DNA sequence: ATTAAAAGATAAAGTAGTTGAGCCTGGTCATTACTAGT
DNA sequence: ACTAGTAATAACTACTTTATCTTTTAAT
């Protein structure tokens, strides 16, 4: 997430400033610049498990094609729930089971 | 359902010939001789091909 | 039939401009020829040729 | 002593062939605007 | 003053080729 411009809508960049030695986001469509205190910029990661979660919805409650279940809740204790797998399509992910509660409508793991 | 990986979700013929076969089951059959037998001609065009050329 | 109607719109429109350039008044009935669309219908269907 | 010239290695891309044996049956094989006979 | 002949309106695997590269050499 890199923030954009204010006047011209255009995404910022990282530069470095020699008097005061600081790293600013700057635009070069126009002259707005803004002091930057993050040095995390770049991130790339060769094996990940995040968006294992999926887009749950308010309304995955009355999908007929999920299987039900009757695991233990974490806080309301609700014996009826949903499970499924993780969304992603790696060829390396796991078969952790992901259950869905229908009174509180929250996820909740094995752990 | 989804997600089932039970063998009776998955093509797993429990039933013999004489006992006869569910729906599902003789679907999954369909699908495996359909299978078979696109394998089978194309793999007589290539033997066929292989044949001549090795005579030649 | 769309593209036979087209074809027909296209042979209609060069009898009306040869009628006109030879300066003669058509009756705007021999303009009209339904052979080349019952042709048409009838060599696609039986040849199985989906096209001229 | 050091670098312009360039001959040549070769990396990259465009192009081209060719597909198992026989056997039977039926269907088709244009089209229409220009110019001469009576 | 009309008619009919009538002629023109496919992927897989391979080889080959080309331009690119560049390293090489003798020249600046
Ligand atoms: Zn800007
Ligand atoms: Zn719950």
């Amino acid at each position: 997430s890199f923030r954009f411009c204010l006047e011209c809508n255009n995404m910022l960049y990282p530069k470095e400033d020699k008097e005061n030695q600081r790293l600013l986001y700057s635009c070069r469509n126009c002259d707005y610049t803004e002091l930057a205190e993050d040095p995390k910029v770049y991130r790339h990661e060769l094996i990940t498990n995040i968006g294992e979660t999926a887009g749950i919805v308010d309304d995955i409650g009355q999908d007929p094609t999920l299987p039900r279940s009757d695991k233990e809740c974490p806080e309301c204790h609700s014996r009826d729930c949903v499970f499924f797998q993780s969304q992603q399509r790696r060829k390396d992910t796991n078969m952790t089971l992901f259950y869905v509660c229908l009174n509180c409508k929250k996820t909740f793991r094995d752990e | 359902t989804k997600d089932d990986f039970s063998p009776e979700s998955k093509g797993f013929v429990e039933n013999s010939y004489l006992r006869g076969l569910t729906p599902q089951e003789f679907f999954f059959h369909a699908m495996a001789g359909r299978e078979g037998l696109i394998d089978t001609a194309v793999k007589t065009a290539e033997t066929g091909y292989i044949q001549r050329r090795l005579v030649k | 039939f769309r593209i036979l109607f087209r074809k027909l719109t296209r042979e209609i429109y060069r009898y009306m401009q040869r009628c006109i350039e030879t300066d003669r008044d058509f009756n705007l009935n021999l303009a009209v020829k339904s052979t080349t669309i019952t042709s048409g219908l009838k060599y696609s269907l039986a040849t199985g040729n989906w096209g001229e």
